[PDB]
RNA sequence: GCGGGGGGAACCUGGGGAACUGAAACAUCUCAGUACCCAGAGGAGAGGAAAGAGAAAUCGACUCCCUGAGUAGCGGCGAGC
RNA sequence: AGCUGUUGGGAAGCAGCGCCAGAGAGGGUGAAAGCCCCGUAGGCGAAAGGUGGGGGGAUAGGUGAGGGUACCCGAGUACCCCGUGGUUCGUGGAGCCAUGGGGGAAUCUGGGCGGACCACCGCCUAAGGCUAAGUACUCCGGGUGACCGAUAGCGCACCAGUACCGUGAGGGAAAGGUGAAAAGAACCCCGGGAGGGGAGUGAAAUAGAGCCUGAAACCGUGGGCUUACAAGCAGUCACGGCCCCGCAAGGGGUUGUGGCGUGCCUAUUGAAGCAUGAGCCGGCGACUCACGGUCGUGGGCGAGCUUAAGCCGUUGAGGCGGAGGCGUAGGGAAACCGAGUCCGAACAGGGCGCAAACGGCCCGCACGCGGGCCGAAAAGUCCGCGGCCGUGGACCCGAAACCG
RNA sequence: CAGGUGGAGCCUGGGAGUGAGGGCGCGAGCGAUAACGUCCGCGUCCGAGCGCGGGAACAACCGAGACCGCCAGCUAAGGCC
RNA sequence: GGGGGAUGACCCCAGGCGGUAGGGGAGCGUUCCCGAUGCCGAUGAAGGCCGACCCGCGAGGGCGGCUGGAGGUAAGGGAAG
RNA sequence: GAAGGGGGCCUGACUGCGAGGCCUGCAAGCCGAGCAGGGGCGAAAGCCGGGCCUAGUGAACCGGUGGUCCCGUGUGGAAGG
């Protein structure tokens, strides 16, 4: 091509409400602001996602509940992330937690708990845990160890 | 910079996965009520906005 | 980069001031006079041509009426004349056809007395 | 596009490339645009009513001077004061998917095939640089100079050969990029080339 | 005998340390250990070689960037941090 | 690595025939030059002073095993209590680090710590000190700019922190341009000079130094149309006169009479309004940007999408880098279970959740079956663009005041 | 249940502005069967139609919803010495 | 909107087209970048002053004359003091 | 034709829920058949989740008290939720 002949598509820098500026621009004068008072001003508003003008927020008038935690933190507990069956299909292999991540499925810091939706497969699969409906689709095809080490 | 996510929003609602929000009902201190007050007592879906608000308050994720 | 003023506005103004060309006073000479000068040259002009419309009818009106007084009636029962004489060929314009065709228009106006009575 | 002449002492022998076979104009100038936007150096700078020298006394009582009423003379509204919402120095930079760059590196040459514009050569041995040596193997090779060209080699004899023409363009084979190759009329590469630059897609 | 003293754009450490403002009022809270004042250091200053981290029979000084993460928490459990 | 000819005041333009290029960046030269000048690519260079984190060499320092003794292992210290500060920790279950006050130890079987405390199991050895580099900055030098171009850019392009103003701290400006070259107008004339007229210079002198361009408000001379019985937001529509241009028809100017006619902006239920603002003209002047968010949109890839710092590499060359992040499952305060889950005694009910879309070809009785291949779409996610939001001075200008 | 294809209606979303109204008719309250008064209701117009015609002049009374042009026609209100 | 089946910019036919706050849409113009080692330029750049002329609904763009004396910068796209 | 008055047996002034609606800017307020558990009165049909009905009220936060399964900062406890 050419370097005259380059340009993008119709929608795709679109660009660009500036005004400011015109009469008959549209919004000219007041700049869509409409005349008023608060908000117009330059400061604006409140932040209208929480401030209700002066009345209790819709928020905050919601009781709360149950557990917000307390000062040393967040308790060290071991996580798990369930995979479905229907997920683990493609796999022929081994399917360890470990080849589990690499797909893009079972994250890192998460313990594997396989589940439930699909069809079990003639695969051995190693895992932390298998729900009762996984445990039982697998046992029927292929079969499966449970992980605990460390 | 990066948005702060309010604390209690998070600490009363939960958005409930696809799309929206849900809250506990209302009433703490009471002898003479009926038995409903055991009715709700459960959890409430906020209306709208309400749910627009909130929802955006608490983002990034939620 | 910065773009600055420079050429445009002087040109803005140049352009009405052109427009504003023999206004009296500063209305000529000052953009902003100028500028209000033609607001209303600019109404005036528009609500003048409808009237134009007017201002010629009602004079051609008062020239039938004057005319055909003279063959002894009304504007009034002329044009009624006209209507039911078919003659619907207006006219109130042609006019000159009183003044330049007398004979043409006395013609007219018998047309015109003889109808539907 | 498909078939594509290599130029060898040998002969005129021609190859055959994967190099797809719709190009898309968006996506082209889409890596243009990032090209010159992270290229960007984003120098430009102002004054804020805050950045300015004076100082901050009042101007003015601010009632009963019979005048208007003001702050400072850093001011936006004043002559002489900061400016309001003008430039500062910032990063035009952004991050293109890397997909969309070999997309359109891969594209951009498939386009300079599609016309014929585009030539592989091995050997040159208008090598030795010298542009005089060089201007020699080109008009031997086809090129006169009459379309401007985008040579690329690893060789640095070459290259710097070829460097001071007005109709070349001159790069090592690992700095292929699109920007390049849309502003050449004619791409013409070594095999060395031709193999990196088939490396780097896919 | 040897040294010190004073100056230096900003940057640095240490001693001290606000208010407007925000909280649509206001005291805790915020602004903020900011502004600023003082001492000192240098071309950098600080920090540094575990009486550490903190759940793994784990890691190994200190500093700086990315990330962890607006997470854990903190909070007239408000504003916000 | 370049000459000639040509227009021209001037060649670097145009034309002819050449040539260099590791140099076609850029700036000059009477206008537009690779080859006229200064440069550029590529190279070279220090007697003296500085540096020297690299190379080299020296010196300082360093270097064991088993047993036995229980000698030493940082004191107003640890530790406890009171009062406080630091930490995300605002008295909280409040530990840890620090320490103003009181009491006040031990030396490995000693001590501190893992968030009150106790046990157990670990981690570490306080009350002495020093320690490059990776980091911050920009008075200073250099290089670059989808940086400004004399109301801009620094306050200052100019003898500016100056004039000037303030007792003082302190405040703080305006102000650039003849010409290629001064060739900066000899001499004569009017004139006290200033100024001008000739003369002369110049391509040009309304480039003449109060000097490039030279707008507008403003002032003036000359000309045309017009006006002293008309009265009005000053225009407008119509006709007519006089003047100009045009063979003509047509147009430009001006205004005599006639018709019509309540300035602009702002603020208001409502303004010509006897409500706000504006003497007029020029120039300056107000919806931004960063990072998040939320929608839309243009594309890329799609059960996935995508990299951050940084590393390499670069005539304004890109690449690598998978830490991480969003997504792929939800319910539940949580333990937890999971296409479910939560309340519940309940396999009552209910809450919130879960359910591949097409075309078409291989095929199990047939044209869909259903699985499956081929692939138009797409969950999602990435980047660009746009709207809006959140945080920031967040559209601009303005207080009275508060504090150091 | 039928007619009604409309700058109609419904659903999801993005962006607003507004939250000082005024006159008039009708229906009430307050007021004095006062106010260019005040407060509601249902309607209308001005607002934003201080654009046009009528009402001497005149936001809101009568007429009528101004895309542009014409030295053409018919009308509305109100008029025709 | 319906046809015409050119796939529009094009021709028929029917409608709609008062507007403040405000929403939506398309354009014009100024500075800068790529396009440019290019192209326009002393047979005269930008800027200035006239124009009763051409194109555009308009913002604007042309063209001609005068002034000016060294710059300007298409088509197509990018970015904003 | 009881919602009024009297008497007898009784504690449904239950627990777990709750189709579907009234209302309604939100948040609230309201009525509710029906199923399950265990009951009461009744021969049964049946009625019973206070009172003829419409007022007798107070979001959240912070804290008290009783209980329980839930979490317990290396682990068991405990502190505290
Ligand atoms: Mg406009
Ligand atoms: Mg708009
Ligand atoms: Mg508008
Ligand atoms: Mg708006
Ligand atoms: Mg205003
Ligand atoms: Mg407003
Ligand atoms: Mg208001
Ligand atoms: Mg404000
Ligand atoms: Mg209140
Ligand atoms: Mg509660
Ligand atoms: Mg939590
Ligand atoms: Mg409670
Ligand atoms: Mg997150
Ligand atoms: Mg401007
Ligand atoms: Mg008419
Ligand atoms: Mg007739
Ligand atoms: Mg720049
Ligand atoms: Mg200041
Ligand atoms: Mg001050
Ligand atoms: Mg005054
Ligand atoms: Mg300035
Ligand atoms: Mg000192
Ligand atoms: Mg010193
Ligand atoms: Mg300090
Ligand atoms: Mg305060
Ligand atoms: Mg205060
Ligand atoms: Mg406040
Ligand atoms: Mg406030
Ligand atoms: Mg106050
Ligand atoms: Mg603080
Ligand atoms: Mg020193
Ligand atoms: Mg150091
Ligand atoms: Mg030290
Ligand atoms: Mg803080
Ligand atoms: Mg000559
Ligand atoms: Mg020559
Ligand atoms: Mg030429
Ligand atoms: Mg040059
Ligand atoms: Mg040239
Ligand atoms: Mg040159
Ligand atoms: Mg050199
Ligand atoms: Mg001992
Ligand atoms: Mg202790
Ligand atoms: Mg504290
Ligand atoms: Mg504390
Ligand atoms: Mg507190
Ligand atoms: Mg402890
Ligand atoms: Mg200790
Ligand atoms: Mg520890
Ligand atoms: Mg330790
Ligand atoms: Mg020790
Ligand atoms: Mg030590
Ligand atoms: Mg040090
Ligand atoms: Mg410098
Ligand atoms: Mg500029
Ligand atoms: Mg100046
Ligand atoms: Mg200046
Ligand atoms: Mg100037
Ligand atoms: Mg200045
Ligand atoms: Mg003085
Ligand atoms: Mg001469
Ligand atoms: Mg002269
Ligand atoms: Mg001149
Ligand atoms: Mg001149
Ligand atoms: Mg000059
Ligand atoms: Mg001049
Ligand atoms: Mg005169
Ligand atoms: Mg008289
Ligand atoms: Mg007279
Ligand atoms: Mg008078
Ligand atoms: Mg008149
Ligand atoms: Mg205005
Ligand atoms: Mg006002
Ligand atoms: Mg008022
Ligand atoms: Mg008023
Ligand atoms: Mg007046
Ligand atoms: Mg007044
Ligand atoms: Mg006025
Ligand atoms: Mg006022
Ligand atoms: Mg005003
Ligand atoms: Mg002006
Ligand atoms: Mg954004
Ligand atoms: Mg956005
Ligand atoms: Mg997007
Ligand atoms: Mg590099
Ligand atoms: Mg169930
Ligand atoms: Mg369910
Ligand atoms: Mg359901
Ligand atoms: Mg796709
Ligand atoms: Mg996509
Ligand atoms: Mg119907
Ligand atoms: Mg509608
Ligand atoms: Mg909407
Ligand atoms: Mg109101
Ligand atoms: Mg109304
Ligand atoms: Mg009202
Ligand atoms: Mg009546
Ligand atoms: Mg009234
Ligand atoms: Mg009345
Ligand atoms: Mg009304
Ligand atoms: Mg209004
Ligand atoms: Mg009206
Ligand atoms: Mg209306
Ligand atoms: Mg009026
Ligand atoms: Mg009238
Ligand atoms: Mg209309
Ligand atoms: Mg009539
Ligand atoms: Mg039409
Ligand atoms: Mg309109
Ligand atoms: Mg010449
Ligand atoms: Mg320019
Ligand atoms: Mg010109
Ligand atoms: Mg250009
Ligand atoms: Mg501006
Ligand atoms: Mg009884
Ligand atoms: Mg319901
Ligand atoms: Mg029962
Ligand atoms: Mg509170
Ligand atoms: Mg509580
Ligand atoms: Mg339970
Ligand atoms: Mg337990
Ligand atoms: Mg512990
Ligand atoms: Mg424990």
């Amino acid at each position: 091509m050419k370097l005259s002949d380059l340009r993008p598509n119709p929608g795709a820098n679109k660009r660009r409400k500036r005004v400011g500026r015109g009469p008959g621009s549209g919004h000219g004068k007041t700049a869509t602001r409409g005349h008023k008072g608060q908000k117009s001003r330059s400061g604006g508003l409140k932040d209208p996602r929480r401030f209700e003008g002066g009345r209790s927020t819709t928020l905050m008038r919601l009781p709360k509940r149950g557990m917000q935690g307390q000062v040393p933190g967040e308790i060290k507990r071991p996580r798990y992330q369930g995979v479905n069956l229907k997920d683990l299909a493609r796999f022929e292999g081994e399917v360890t937690p470990e080849l589990l991540v690499r797909a893009g499925l079972l994250k890192k810091g998460y313990r594997l708990k396989i589940l439930g939706e699909g069809e079990a497969k003639p695969l051995k699969v190693v895992a932390h845990a298998f729900s009762k409906s996984a445990l039982e689709k697998l046992k029927a095809a292929g079969g499966e160890p449970v992980l605990l080490e460390a | 910079p990066k948005m702060k996510t309010h604390k209690g929003a998070k600490k009363r609602v939960k958005i409930t996965a696809s799309g929206k929000v849900v809250a506990m009902k209302t009433g703490k201190r009471h002898l003479n009520w009926q038995k409903s007050g055991k009715e709700i007592r459960q959890k409430g879906r906020k209306f709208v906005l309400a749910k627009p608000e909130a929802e955006r308050i608490k983002l990034l994720l939620p | 980069p910065r773009a600055k003023t420079g050429v445009v506005r002087r040109r803005k103004h140049k352009k009405i001031l052109k427009l504003a060309k023999g206004y009296w006073g500063l209305r000529s000479k000052s953009f902003r006079k100028a500028r209000e000068t033609l607001f209303a040259a600019g109404n005036y002009a528009y609500a003048h041509r409808k009237r134009r419309k007017r201002d010629f009818r009602r004079l051609w009106i008062v020239r039938i009426n004057a005319a055909c007084r003279q063959h002894g009636l009304n504007y009034s029962t002329f044009i009624h004349g006209l209507k039911k004489a078919g003659i619907e060929v207006d006219r109130k314009n042609l006019a000159d056809l009183a003044v330049r065709e007398p004979q043409v228009f006395a013609e007219l106006v018998e047309r015109a007395k003889a109808a539907q009575g | 596009v498909y078939q594509i002449p290599v130029l060898s002492p040998s002969g005129r022998r021609e190859l055959a490339a994967d190099l797809p076979a719709e190009i898309n104009p968006h996506l082209l100038w889409e890596v243009v645009r990032w090209q010159l936007a992270k290229r960007r150096r984003g120098t430009a700078s102002t004054k804020t009513r805050g950045e300015v020298a004076y100082s901050g006394r009042k101007i003015w009582p601010q009632k009963h001077t019979g005048r208007a009423r003001h702050g400072d003379i850093g001011a936006p509204i004043f002559v002489g004061g900061g400016v309001v919402f003008g430039p500062k120095p910032r990063d035009y930079s952004y991050t293109l998917p890397k997909k969309v760059r070999k997309k359109g590196l891969a594209m951009a040459v498939a386009d300079r095939a599609r016309e014929g514009k585009l030539l592989l050569v091995e050997a040159f041995a208008g090598v030795n640089g010298k542009t005089k040596e060089f201007l020699a193997w080109a008009k031997e090779a086809g090129l006169d100079g009459s379309e401007s060209v985008l040579l690329v080699t690893g060789n640095e004899l070459v290259r710097r050969a070829a460097r001071n023409l007005p109709w070349v363009v001159t790069l090592a084979p690992e700095g292929l990029n699109v920007y390049d190759i849309v502003r050449t009329e004619r791409l013409v590469m070594d095999l060395d080339a031709w193999e990196v630059f088939q490396n780097r897609i896919g």
